[PDB]
């Protein structure tokens, strides 16, 4: 198990 | 020029309690509508949405939307300087390289100027599969709790938190003051307990939190500000590798 | 297969917090007649003696005696996780890896696993020429004030408690809620704070507490857990070079 | 010989509080008025006056004039072993190596023997173009929040306290339990909030405190110990460059 | 004065 | 602004 980040998640524009 | 009167200045003075220990620096979005604050935290796995209605405050006026670039521990550091049944006004001209806060006790009125930054995000739209609400301090607890044993807590969803670490483990099983659960599909989530841990400084924002769930997106811990708003985290989950 | 329910789990946690700033690892001795725990500290200097009679339980039930060893920081830090009003059942197998706990609150089931360890000295038959019965929380004052005067009390025996420093000295005298004092012959012995600092955490369990003095012998500091049994602490004396 | 009997043995712990953080070694001049105390602070930037009048004592007693160099830290901790109900005796003899402190509890009697140390500066008569009487808990608050400002605090008497750092600035106004101000001259002066912040210390000691100023000589911060006498502060001010 | 050892004092039978 | 000594506002003399 590994932590993401929210950006690799949720975008931009 | 921007003038927000809050007579429940405790409300801020907890929001910022709230934010201060996971976001440096963040914009805060004054418009017509009310204020807003969407920040990643430091370590870019959580989002942090703060709504305050312009409804929420006793007065409020933004002739113009102004996007306040704010140190929150120098505003935590201000906000502690109020008194916990203080009036608190936010004031803000075009062009500010301050934000001032009064603080009118309820024959002591205090004047403050924090000195803005200049400092992207956005949320999708999402059902989510499995929806929980509960006592905030309940959650708060479980997250405490599971935080001596282990580093991260599979939320299964009655809804079960479990964690795991050396000592052993731990399985926190809440079924249906209230804990209710509006389950679409059953979903099982891993997420860090460090950032939940982090959330839960706002409990003193609601006495109630909602968690929404759903596979392989993160994880809204929401809390409603009552009348103003609200206070909603997004965490990132973790994966299997 | 072992099973013991206790509804007053606070009793449970108070143990542990007694226990786990004094003994890294510990046996749990539980058979037919109750739980058992008896170890040295960490020190070397004292003995702990822990007794819960299985009557103490609301329900209890062991197949064949087991010694558990057991991590004593990892357990309380599970026994943090027991609201101060859940109840409590230890759940053990024959052969196990595990200590099963669960605290039940009274919509919230905690089941915890703690994993074990795998696994000393006699009690000697003993009549103390003095005993003293006092409040728990004098007694713990009592040293915790000498503390701050010096390392070492010597406990004369009304009874006086004598501590001395760079800074200077200090006795303090009680004579006969309540302090009852059995004096079948005058001692005078000498031990370290710090331990007796230890042993006060187990305050929370009684009202009172009970020291039994005698010559040259290890100073019994005895805390009954009404009805359940008692927590007794043997510490080793100072004696002059 | 001197002996003095104090029933509310709290004040003389208050005392103490306000002190230890701000002298490490104080002459204490014990005469048949009363006890005296007179020190600067180890920062050489403040003086404190401490007057206990010998009515203050329920009994007092000193056949010749005595000066005993006491280590407050530790008078501190020997006071921090006294029950905050309980009625402290100070006794000494002359060519005294100790003081004798007796803390009764109102079947327990404590006797400490605290080590005497072995043994300057005058107040000037002052008119204070300003002094202001408020409650000492708001003054504590007052100095504690602009703590979080900057390191100096500008005191204008209507009394206004402003401090600015890097964060920003704040400005604290007062007007007329209650807040007083006698002014007979307007003063504005500059002092570090971190010896104002020792001095709040005594806050426990009195409902209320009174600053007294005047241009360009030192802050007297007057602490009334009600019967007894006062704790006073005076502190050097800041000055511009 | 110094601190003995618990193991000086009680033995193991 | 500089901190400045209690003794050099207050004497002994």
């Amino acid at each position: 198990t590994r932590q993401t980040t929210i950006t690799s998640h949720f975008a931009k524009g | 020029m921007f003038e927000a009167r809050l007579v429940q200045g405790s409300i801020l003075k907890k929001v910022l309690e709230a934010l201060k220990d996971l976001i440096n620096e963040a914009c805060w979005d004054i418009s017509s509508s009310g204020v807003n604050l969407q920040s990643m935290d430091s370590s870019h796995v959580s989002l942090v949405q703060l709504t305050l209605r312009s409804e929420g405050f006793d007065t409020y006026r933004c002739d113009r939307n102004l996007a306040m670039g704010v140190n929150l521990t120098s505003m935590s550091k201000i906000l502690k300087c109020a008194g916990n049944e203080d009036i608190i006004t936010l004031r803000a001209e075009d062009n500010a390289d301050t934000l001032a806060l009064v603080f009118e006790a309820p024959e002591k009125v205090s004047d403050y100027e924090m000195k803005l930054m200049d400092l992207q995000l956005g949320i999708p739209e999402q059902e989510y599969s499995c929806v929980v609400k509960m006592p905030s301090g309940e959650f708060a607890r479980i997250c405490r709790d599971l935080s001596h044993i282990g580093d991260a807590v599979v939320i299964s969803c009655g809804v079960k938190f479990s964690a795991s670490g050396e000592l052993g483990n731990g399985n926190i099983k809440l079924s249906q003051e209230a804990v209710t659960i509006e389950m679409n599909e059953p979903v099982q989530l891993t997420f860090a307990l460090r950032y939940l841990n982090f959330f839960t400084k706002a409990t003193p924002l609601s006495s109630t939190v909602t968690l929404s769930m759903s596979a392989d997106v993160p994880l809204v811990v929401e809390y409603k500000i009552a009348d103003m708003g609200h206070l909603k985290y997004y965490l990132a989950p973790k994966i299997e590798d």
